[PDB]
């Protein structure tokens, strides 16, 4: 779907 | 020989990917929407100083040391009419761990010499966001060994095993030392040290044992 992000 | 090319990309909307497609096509290059050992190119969104944000992609194409490159390349190429050096186009940092750190190039140039070699990790736990096998094969991209459970680890003097968890993802990631001599720290040690390409000192990401 959407990539997640790692903040 | 051949030119060895399979790409993807990561952060890019529907129009920007389409825009990728094109040059795909033009230039007869295979694009693919996973990540796999045969992918040479990450085509990561970027703002003008070619910095990214940190998703699994970008972890794990620093962790094969691939190219590792801006959405300009794709535009510039487009306008150029001609598939340009990714020298000029390496992503150059994140908005996490630095705008500058230069951790695509220093992978690319360093798989003789891993971040993690030498190291036996064990991805312990529940994570979100990015399966425990895609942990495991970042780390091993890095040159650890991987083991799956605590007590398999084994052995003497310089070993040197390493516990990592996701505490926010769980009370028993405290208890962890009370059964094992290793040093337990939390998935940003392993994220930091890929995005970075510096394997980094184990003491702020130290998760606190009940003695």
């Amino acid at each position: 779907a959407c990539s997640p992000q790692f903040g | 020989v051949n030119k060895r090319m399979s790409m993807v990309v990561s952060g890019l909307t529907p129009e920007e990917f389409m825009l990728v497609y094109k040059f795909a096509r033009k230039h007869h290059i295979t694009l693919t929407n996973l990540i796999t050992e045969e992918t040479t190119h990450v085509v990561m969104k970027t703002d003008a100083e070619f910095v990214c944000e940190r998703t699994l992609k970008y972890f794990l194409g620093i962790a094969g040391g691939k190219w590792v490159v801006s959405y300009f390349w794709v535009t510039q190429s487009i306008k150029e009419r001609k598939m340009l050096n990714e020298h000029d186009f390496e992503v150059r940092g994140d908005v996490v761990n630095g705008r500058n750190h230069q951790g695509p190039k220093r992978a690319r140039e360093s798989q003789d010499r891993k971040i993690f070699r030498g190291l036996e990790i064990c991805c312990y736990g529940p994570f979100t966001n990015m399966p425990t096998d895609q942990l495991e094969w970042m780390v091993q991209l890095c040159g650890a060994s991987v083991v799956k459970e605590l007590s398999s680890f084994t052995l003497g003097t310089g070993v040197h095993p390493i516990v990592v968890v996701q505490p926010d993802a769980w009370n028993g990631f405290h208890a962890i030392g009370q059964m094992c001599e290793a040093p337990v720290v939390t998935r940003e040690w392993v994220l930091d040290s890929v995005a970075l390409y510096q394997c980094q000192e184990l003491d702020t990401y130290l998760i606190p044992q009940i003695p």
